[PDB]
Formats: structure tokens, C-alpha cells, sequence
RNA sequence: GAGCUGUAAGCAAGCUUUGAUCCGGAGAUUUCCGAAUGGGGAAACCCACCACUCGUAAUGGAGUGGUAUCCAUAUCUGAAUUCAUAGGAUAUGAGAAGGCAGACCCGGGGAACUGAAACAUCUAAGUACCCGGAGGAAGAGAAAGCAAAUGCGAUUCCCUGAGUAGCGGCGAGCGAAACGGGAUCAGCCCAAACCAAGAGGCUUGCCUCUUGGGGUUGUAGGACACUC
RNA sequence: GUGGAUCCUGAGUACGGCGGAACACGUGAAAUUCCGUCGGAAUCCGGGAGGACCAUCUCCCAAGGCUAAAUACUCCCUAGU
RNA sequence: AAGCAGAAGAUGCGGAGCCGCAGCGAAAGCGAGUCUGAAUAGGGCGCAUGAGUACGUGGUCGUAGACCCGAAACCAGGUGAUCUACCCAUGUCCAGGGUGAAGUUCAGGUAACACUGAAUGGAGGCCCGAACCCACGCACGUUGAAAAGUGCGGGGAUGAGGUGUGGGUAGGGGUGAAAUGCCAAUCGAACCUGGAGAUAGCUGGUUCUCUCCGAAAUAGCUUUAGGGCUAGCCUCAAGGUAAG
RNA sequence: CGGGACCUAAGCCGAGGCCGAAAGGCGUAGGCGAUGGACAACAGGUUGAUAUUCCUGUACCACCUCCUCACCAUUUGAGCA
RNA sequence: AGGCCCAGGCGACUGUUUAGCAAAAACACAGGUCUCUGCGAAGCCGUAAGGCGAAGUAUAGGGGCUGACGCCUGCCCGGUG
RNA sequence: GAUAUUGAAUGUUGGUACAGCUUGUACAGGAUAGGUAGGAGCCUUGGAAACCGGAGCGCCAGCUUCGGUGGAGGCAUCGGUGGGAUACUACCCUGGCUGUAUUGACCUUCUAACCCACCGCCCUUAUCGGGCGGGGAGACAGUGUCAGGUGGGCAGUUUGACU
RNA sequence: GCACAAGGGAGCUUGACUGCGAGACCUACAAGUCGAGCAGGGACGAAAGUCGGGCUUAGUGAUCCGGUGGUUCCGCAUGGA
């Protein structure tokens, strides 16, 4: 589960609430399963939104 | 993102109506329908080239046409047609007769619609025939008719 | 260079000065399982297909080789769908899976007991553990750096700085850097701009697409013109 | 080596708001860096840093890549303590 | 010091670096003065009554497990449904006797089936009772034959039934006709290895001899009362020295 | 004869594939998996240990001709499934 | 190979349970009742796929309370859902 | 709930690039005076005076305007006012409106993406998925971020001493 | 303990001041209490002389962290902040 174009994957980190508790948390990626012609043909794979805007064609 | 429209958005925009078109919807619709094309350096340069080419073509087409057309139109042309007593002409030389005259005499090759004459000359004299050489420029043709035999 | 066919007594029988046993260098062979790879599998078990060979009058049977998956190149096919693709078939592939040493290291996850005489921030600690990769070392590395002087010039590691600054329920506790002195010593290529050739698109006289020539810097450098 | 007619010097990136992590640094005035979202620059007449920030000054050209040497370890081998 | 040459050494180079000789003030800063202060005033800290530095022995302290043994417990990674709980697929077992439903046929009988009586009937989480299963009342055993039994009697025994084989549910969990029950003789949170030599203001132990001196069980504080700091009491060394 | 060169349930494995920090989980095709289904031997003796396996008789199941035989057919053409 | 009778309490009954102290008045049971759910049901397992519900479709499936059969479940919606 | 995935309209309320212009008195006064320069002149059949309706303003003084009937004269330096003179160029935003394109938001209908646990074909002996073709909704939902409310379902803890 | 008023009253005033402070009590520590006297301005009083809170003992709790006013202070190169 990562963007095929760039190395964008699910990262991890803490979740500091009031009193600075240290509950563990995960950070996802805003990626969608849209059609892109990464190869000679379209494949409908995951791709990051940040990379989708003004980037590779759909 | 910016696009080079190929057809109407709110009216035919083949001239490249550069705009901002909601990149998502822009891509989806314009690409699925071919309504436009990406506004990159290559496509922009191609559009500019095609546009300047057609502009110069039209400019030349109008320039070459107006000049000699008017210059020659400033000449005198004459023909002959029988007439009766009392000046009652036996016929009338319409635009078709004048077109045939200019085609067989001077070889001007002007369309019968571009050169029109509704009054239907019935007089045995001289007359100036305006012409729609250009939507903004026009010239007259000094036509003449005289008795025959 | 004269005892030796082990530990291990032997009982028996044999090899050795044409040179044994023995020592070292390079080789042959290496049943089955095992990443195990033809299929299955209760590890060392069972069952096959295609070729060559043995044998029977035939089956039946037996010996050698090939027959997993992923990935790269190429060839033939190539449905919905008309071309075309997905997909299928074939040949090349010291390519690759697995542990290893209970160690060193790069990164992703990631605790609690404990201490604070309780305890939640904090400490424990990015420790243990788990995961993926290689090397003999790995990481880093030639300043968009330090530094504030008639200034040093890639990283790395050692002594100092220093338990000083600073951080901290300003608690417990945590903890530097640079200068300085040392061990070593090496700096280099690409993109960009421009130019030669060709290809496709006609961006129709313009555009990018590929190999090559090119140049790499902050006293700014390169292209361009020229001197070399 | 000479000139600044003209061109280039690494973009969805440097950074910014939001929620985190590591830098001795616990969000504190918090520089610098990495992260996941959105916004988004100049490009030499330019840009970054000097522990918030601004002007002068000083140093350097990031968003491309490689680099042995001094460094850590021993499962094992040879010799010796 | 690092480091260089040197037998893993001593030695030589290496003054990079640290401490003292000047202190005061938070700091600018001043300087045997300085700070405070309006102020030659007064007072705080110092000199004038200079001695520190580097090694080695010993006492003590702080960080490492830190005096030796001792937990219950916590986290991470793994093994377990061959016992037991439930579920799934497929087989197997229930000797004998009794009861007698619905229904069906016939007879009576009503205008008509309603209704009654005879014949077959063999349903039942039916009855009594073997194998099998569960243990409920009592005795023996409790260093037993057995880390949960035996002897007598007891309940169910054709439907919520017992049982063989194979398979699934693995702990911050599963299962449970539900008791805090079972999960390999361990379960209010299974077992193995690591963190880990966890921590323990708690108990126990702490190994040769002589000699000089010689206490306490008291005050304050304390998330503290069986703990800890200061003071009180003891000892060792150097000074004032005759103050007690 | 109990099982393998016969089939299959639960369940597991599982190309491709879908998911997910990694490790990995799910699952199509396909295949494993009897505790099921189909399958050809029975009756008398033998030794100290084996026996519906050895000996003595009668038999059965699957398959091929070196031969044997009768049938059809060699293209509305036998035969196989 | 049955001791029986009189009378009351508890539980409609048969069944299940604290292996290894308590077999019961405990649990469940058929029944009643309230509530949720219109089908990619709701609920549940799982980070997500993928699955149970269910090769079901409101007379069907889940959750709570009471437990056959005869009579009834009376008042209060101020407080909390 | 905001944002990316995720836009097209019909109307709609602000602001931009074009546009349309009007609001102005302390009194003195014939009055409604804001000034700074140019100022001895201007409109008049492309028509005075008067008349009436409507639009606007307002310190209710009144003015202006536009719609038009009626038609040959109105206005102005100069006479006086007071701090400052009335005809043409402008501004100070005191004052309200309409049109075109973007611009952002509000509330409306459509479809393009997104979905498919709806189908037909092929991949393919496949109830997985994935390409095509129809239909269903559709800027929704799902997904990643940020925030608010609920949350013993779950986790780490605390609950003093003298007596 | 106060009638020599510390208890009553009448006038003027704010010493209910600023820097200090020889030396003492109490105290494990922190802390608390008295204080003649010096200097700068004052009040009362002709003067002397008194006034650094109440006739005297309880009327109040630290550190850290925050807020307000004044500063010959410092301010990560320079000048500011």
C-alpha cells in the first residue's frame, strides 16, 4: 500500500494529548485507486493526491 | 489547470480560450471528450504557430485580392445590344451578362454573387456597377451598352 | 624413506627401497532429505510426463537427462474489440529464494519492571525484542559548512573542551557543539544551457525523442565569440 | 585566458498553516532537519545560513550521484602470551 | 592526555588541555578591593595571618546489579484444543419386558356429520430394567493399590444421548445449558525464553586474633510513625592551649 | 487384505489475484486430505516362531499378442468413448 | 429385582453445571414480552480485505427481562437513558 | 464539520477588470458657500417665463431631477452679505442604483469522476478479480489528514497519617 | 502590665518613612524576635524629647511557574528587537 510513483507509505508517530500522554498512532497516505498509464497501458493502481496534481497523466 | 479549448465552452473557443478549469473536472471531461488539450509549452507553441499561419494567410488573401481588383475595376468596359424606337431596350443585361463580358473580354473572374445588379439596366448608356470586392472596400465598373446592327 | 591395514587388544589375511602408511597442492565421485525446484508429502517417503538406453513376442519393469515460482531479453500467438492489448506457448539466463556467529550496521516497528522513595510529563529507552538488506567493515563524506580573525577549507575516529553551556512536574535526571592537539589523506562524474546525426509529430516550418560532443562552478562558472 | 549584447546553473520544491519525531532542546522566544496532509517562490537584477524576527555585514550555491584511509567486531585459521 | 618510536613494557617527544597564584558583584564592570547603597557613612564577601599541584596506599561518597540469597507481579517474542469446553465432516452403540396416542376399518345411531363401542395402530426428549455414561448416600483409604480410588446401594438408559476417527476456535485470547468453570495433574487471567542479577523503607545470613575508647532508644520535620536528614551522644587526627 | 498407481467432505495448502508498516492475512483455478464410497479367494493342512501371504485343489479381477478362432468394416465407414 | 402413607415449601417437566468439597430452590428449557434491523440487513470476527447472519429476506434474524397452564403486570415520565 | 480525491449549470449576495452617476447651508443670503487655478462670460426652435407628475435627498431649509404641455428670452463679473462668489476640467467617497467575465460562499437541478455485494461477453473448465457493454445512484458515499461531542468497551493509576 | 497612665478626651499631622545596623534571644535547617546608633527628608513640640504602627503576645504558609511597575544590567557577528 504505497504510491507507485513516489515512496509514499504509511508512517507512524505518537499522539500527544493534553498532559502529553504518549499513545501511539499511525499516519496514512491520501492515495486513490485511479487509472494511470504508468506502463504502456493503464493499470488502475494507487497514487498520491499530492503527486497527482500537475504531474503524471491519468 | 490551464487548457487550450478545442470547441465551445460558452461559445466556440477554437482560438484557444486559455482559462482555469478545475484541474480534476478539466482533465476528466476534456480528455474523455477531447473538448480541449493540455496547455503546456509544446501545445501552446503549436497553437500560436497555427494561428499566426492562418492569420498571415488570410491577410495575404485579402491584400492581394483588394488591390488589383480595385485598380482594374477602375477601367471602362463596353458591349452592344439592340435597341428599339423610343429608347425601349429589347432586353436587360443582368449580372450574368456582365460576368460573361468580364470573363470573355478582360478575364477578371468575379463571382456572380459577389457582383450583383438588381435594377436590371434597361438604358442605352453608361453606368457604374459597384462590386462587393471586400466587406469593407468596394469598386465600381463602368459598363456600357450600344446598339447593334 | 621402512612399519601398517584408526580409536582397539586382537584372531585371520595381505602392501610395501620398482618405494606403502602418512603430509600438503589441484582434481574425480558424492545414495536420500533439506531453499528442494516434476506432483504430493506424516525429512530423509510415495506417485508421474517427455526423450535416450537395457529386456520381454507384447504390456509389466529398470538405468541417464529435462519437466516449480518470480523476474529480464527475444520469437509465435494474441479474446471481449476492427486494429490493438490483457492473456497463452517457446528458447535463452554461475539471476534468485535459505542460514549464517548467539558479533559488528543501515533503516521500519517498538515495550514494561524500574527511578522520581506514590505517580500520569519525564527516566527506563529508541534499550530488549521483531522485521528487510547487504560489507568485511557498514553509515557519513568534498561545504546553499564552520566561524567572526590580519580566518579554516571533504569525511571519519581519539584527547580536551566537559559533566561547562543548556534541557527539565527547573524534580529525578539528561546532555552538546566549535575552536585546539592528534590518526589518515583523493577528489571526482551527471543534469541544465549550446552543437553534429537521425526518428516521429506534421507543434504545417516549427516541437520533443533518442545516441554522441560538451561543461560542473561562488574570487561565480559555463554556453557564445575569439586567443590557445 | 578575455566580455558581461543574450541563455543555463537540479520545482509541486525552498518554504508556510495543521498533528508528530529526532537534533543535549520535553513547544518553550525554539533556530536546523525528517515526516503525513493542503497552500505554494525566486531562479543571479537570484537564493540559503549566522538559535524568534528585521537591515548591514560575513560564508556558501541546496532540492543529482560515487568515493578506499584512519573506525567496530571474531566464527574460524597460524604462532605466542 | 590522545598520539608517535618502543618486548603487549619501562623510556623519549608531544604543554593540545586542567588546578592554583585575586577576589567581589546576577551583569556591565572594578580590582586588594568589590557589592549594596544618594553617601568619604554602615554592613556582606576577601587580603593583610601566600601553598598548591601529580601520583600511590587507606577511609568515605556517586554512577554501574554494587553485600549475598529471596518474591508475588509487568512487557516483548514464541508452544500448546493427543486432557478438557464448543463446533464441523464421516461411522458406530443402546440385551429384554410394559404402557398405549393420533390415525385407519367395522357396529350402533342422528335427516346430516356431532356422539358411543369394538378390531389394526405402535407415537412418546414414555415406564421398569442389562451394556454404556454421570457420580449421590454411607464406610476404608488420605507417607493410600490410586498426585481424586475401591465396597454396597443410586439416576439416565431411542433423543438436548454416549462414543471412535479426522479437522477448527491460542491468552489484551478461545470456549462456556453460565460455576470465576475448562484451556495438557498449573487459571480472578495457561506454559517456555529474553528485559533480568526486575524492585523490595521486609526477613535471614555476612568466615582469623589481640589491643585503646565507648553510645543510643532523645527534640524538629517528613504521604511519616518498624524508614530518612539535621541536631544530641561516640571515636580518630591537627590546632587554642588551661579556657572546663 | 489396510492403504497407495481410484474419487471425494470437513480443513488445510494455494499460480494469478485482493488487502496490509514489514513479517504477513484472505482467497479463484488447481491439488492434498477417510473416519466414507468403488474394488479380484476360499477351504484343508504345514513349522518353534509366518500365514484367507507357504503347500495341495478349485477359482476370479485389469491388461498385451508370438498364436488361436468366428464377426463386421476398411468412409450412412467397423471399432473406442 | 420397589418401603409406604399424611401435609407444606421451591422449581411446570426431561435435561446441564462448580474435572478435583457444594447436582441444588442454581442454569437452560418450550412459552410471553420489549427493542433493533428493508438487504452490501442490524449485530459480530478482523488494522483491511475477506467471512458468520444466510445459498436467509420482517411469521426472518439479532439483543435484554420473565420462565409451562388458570386470574392479573396497578400509579408515577419529576430525575437518568 | 473543513479540506484532496471532486465539477457543469439556474437563479443569489460582497469584491475585482470595464463601466452609470450623485450626495455638500452655523449664519449673513435673493438663496444650499467646500476650497484651490484658469474667469468676462454662458444656454437660447439641437427652443425662455409659467405649469403641472414622478425619482432622490435631506441639518423638513427646501433643492434638484427627470416626463411632458407653453414658449423668447434665462444665467453671469459687477450693487450688498460674510472667513471665503455662483457659466466649463477634475477630486476628496460624506451618497444609491444597473449591465458583461472572472472571483470566492451560501441554497437549487444535472452528470464525467468515485463506487458497485446489479447484470451480458471474454480473460476462463473459475460464484476470486479485471477489461469491455449496459443500467443504479452520483459530488453523495468510501478513503487520508484537522477539529468537536460521546465513550469503564478498553488501558495506566490514586484513594494520607495519629489512633 | 497599666491611674508617673498603656484607660478617657481637644489641636496638628501620616514616622503605618528610605538605605542600613554595633550586638543579642530562639532555633537541627529553613525561619522568627529585640535593637542603641549613622545618613537623606519629614511630622509633633518654644525647647528638650518622641515617631521605622496599634500596651505585648495569634490575624498567616516556602520553591517552581505566571502577571504588573521601575531599571548606569545582559542581549548567541554587527544595531535593534
Amino acid at each position: 500500500r504505497k504510491c507507485v510513483i513516489t515512496g509514499k507509505k504509511t508512517t507512524a508517530g505518537n499522539n500527544r494529548s493534553h498532559a502529553m500522554n504518549a499513545s501511539k498512532r499511525t499516519w496514512g497516505a491520501n492515495l486513490q485507486k485511479v487509472r494511470i498509464l504508468v506502463n504502456g497501458k493503464p493499470k488502475k493502481v494507487y497514487v498520491s493526491a499530492r503527486a497527482l496534481k500537475s504531474g503524471k497523466v491519468e | 489547470m490551464k487548457v487550450i479549448f478545442l470547441q465551445d465552452v460558452k461559445g466556440k473557443g477554437k482560438k484557444g480560450e486559455v482559462k482555469n478549469v478545475a484541474d480534476g473536472y478539466a482533465h476528466n471531461f476534456l480528455i474523455k471528450k477531447g473538448l480541449a488539450v493540455e496547455a503546456n509549452a509544446s501545445n501552446i507553441s503549436a497553437l500560436n504557430g497555427q494561428k499566426q499561419k492562418e492569420k498571415k494567410e488570410a491577410i495575404a488573401e485579402l491584400e492581394q485580392a483588394k488591390s488589383l481588383k480595385e485598380t482594374l475595376e477602375k477601367l471602362t468596359v463596353e458591349l452592344s445590344a439592340k435597341s428599339g424606337e423610343g429608347g425601349r431596350l429589347f432586353g436587360s443585361v443582368t449580372s450574368k451578362q456582365i460576368t460573361e463580358q468580364l470573363q470573355k473580354d478582360h478575364n477578371i473572374k468575379v463571382d456572380k454573387r459577389k457582383l450583383e445588379l438588381p435594377d436590371g439596366i434597361r438604358a442605352l448608356g453608361y453606368t457604374n456597377v459597384p462590386v462587393k470586392l471586400h466587406p469593407e472596400v468596394q469598386a465600381v465598373l463602368k459598363v456600357h451598352v450600344k446598339e447593334e446592327a
